[PDB]
């Protein structure tokens, strides 16, 4: 939703997160990506334990 | 220290004496290492001890999430402007020299 | 303070004049056992 | 540039994955910053990481507290008191870890009583390395000299009451020592002979009955008597209470 | 050429300079004064740096 919001297209990779669009996205959105993947990876340890 | 001719049972009174004891619950002492070489004896409070081995084991597996965390976007992203930065001072050089 | 300490035992929390001279007595008293067998002895006469 | 990346972004989410076992486990924040370190030392270099090496070595475990650990070590050597070093031998190469650690008496004595003979501790060599113990924190677990590399174990505090018992003879050559006037300051010296009266009758009947035995007046009164020529005084008793 | 041959080895860092550092050493054997050699051994080679 926010990828959409800014206009960016999210193309996922199986469990691999990436924002795809011309030129770099905006900090606040890489941030929040990256905070996301984070995220992600860090739920799958939870399930890992 | 207790001290008497033998055979006056001091043992058998003191333990007996001591089991009437109270005191609060002992905390759980346990070796932690603050590196590969360097070992400390650390006192948690009772019952704790599991939930930090539970937890140091998922620290453990964290490997496979610093790992992963090298395959994302952002870090992606990050390296490429490094790169691209890197490979543009290269260029000015590089143009100045053709 | 070894004997502050004692003293604060064996009144509680406070140190006062009867807290310290009962730790004092007591202090004494601990390692009396060889005085009170030769009180004993020269009582009932063994050594006169 | 790619290796302090490759470390700046590990330890940016470590901090936040850490902050929620900083708050549980107030008490392991050296530990847990030892492994913080670790997994970004790891992320940067790509240095393998021994699982064994780090894991939090339970020594003894404990939810309850009346009574109060007691810990009675007959015999005291420094395998038996300040625990002794395991070694996984690879490749003929002596290695150990925090999991090869096991408590001694010392170790499981912590928040109780730990009880020592005196005569045990002078026979054993170890009254030195235990006063180190007691008034500088100093347990070592024992090692020994075929392992290349060792463990620097840190100091701890001890919360532990030692309570020797011995023989007067077995601390005229322990009292010889000052720090074992500074050290054990209490004396639960034991009269070898209690008063001859009758409540000190009444109770040697009493401790006898809770020892199991089927007392009879006349039989107590034989035993209380016998108790006196064992102490071989008039108005004595034998204050032995094994030899009764 | 071996890395581990060539890196400089963190003895201690300042605390905060003030308290000075205060090193009450009770057990005053040689390895705990002067420092130890820990070795590795590769193929029996007991190996240093």
């Amino acid at each position: 939703r926010e990828a959409q919001e800014a206009g960016f297209a999210l193309s996922t990779n199986g469990e691999r997160l990436e924002l795809t669009g011309p030129g770099p996205v905006p900090a606040e959105l890489s941030a929040r990506l990256e905070e996301v993947t984070l995220g992600s990876l860090a739920a799958s340890a939870e399930l890992e334990v | 220290y207790l001290v008497g001719p033998p055979s006056l049972g001091k043992h058998e009174a003191l333990l007996a004496y001591l089991s009437t004891q109270s005191v609060e619950t002992p905390p759980d002492l346990l070796y932690v290492p603050l590196s590969e070489r360097k070992v400390a004896v650390l006192t948690l409070p009772s019952g704790q001890e599991i939930h930090l081995a539970e937890a140091v084991e998922g620290l453990l597996l964290e490997v496979n999430r610093l790992d992963e965390l090298f395959r994302q976007g952002s870090f992606l992203r990050e390296k490429t402007q490094l790169e691209a930065r890197f490979k543009e001072a290269r260029e000015q050089q590089l143009e100045a020299l053709r | 303070r070894a004997l502050a300490e004692e003293a604060a035992v064996l009144g509680g929390g406070l140190l006062t004049a009867e807290s310290v001279e009962q730790a004092i007595a007591a202090r004494e008293h601990r390692s009396f056992l060889s005085e009170e067998e030769f009180l004993r002895a020269v009582q009932e006469g063994v050594i006169r | 540039a790619l290796r302090r990346l490759r470390r700046d972004w590990a330890l940016h989410y470590l901090n936040n994955r850490f902050e929620p076992l900083f708050q549980r486990f107030p008490q392991a924040r050296a530990y847990l910053e030892a492994l913080r370190a670790r997994l970004a030392r790891y992320a940067e270099t790509g240095e393998p990481l021994d699982p064994a090496q780090w894991r939090p070595n339970l020594l003894t475990s404990s939810s309850s507290g009346t009574p109060p650990p007691i810990v009675y070590e007959p015999y005291a050597t420094a395998p038996r008191l300040f625990g002794r070093l395991d070694y996984l031998v690879d490749r003929g190469v002596w290695s150990t870890n925090v999991s090869l650690i096991r408590p001694g008496a010392v170790h499981r004595a912590q928040g109780g009583y730990l009880i020592l003979d005196a005569l045990s501790l002078k026979r054993e060599g170890t009254w030195e390395a235990f006063k180190r113990a007691l008034r500088n924190g100093q347990v070592e677990p024992v090692t020994e000299p075929q392992a290349p590399a060792g463990l620097e174990v840190e100091p701890f505090p001890i919360q532990m009451q030692v309570i020797l018992v011995g023989t007067p003879e077995a601390f005229e050559g322990l009292e010889e020592d000052p720090a074992f006037s500074e050290l054990f300051r209490i004396r639960a010296e034991f009269s070898p002979t209690l008063p001859a009266s009758p409540e000190n009758c009444t109770a040697l009947g009493g401790w006898l009955l809770a020892q199991g035995f089927q007392l009879t007046q006349g039989g107590l009164t034989r035993l209380y008597d016998e108790a006196r020529r064992m102490a071989e005084q008039r108005d004595r008793m034998d204050a032995r209470l094994v030899e009764i």
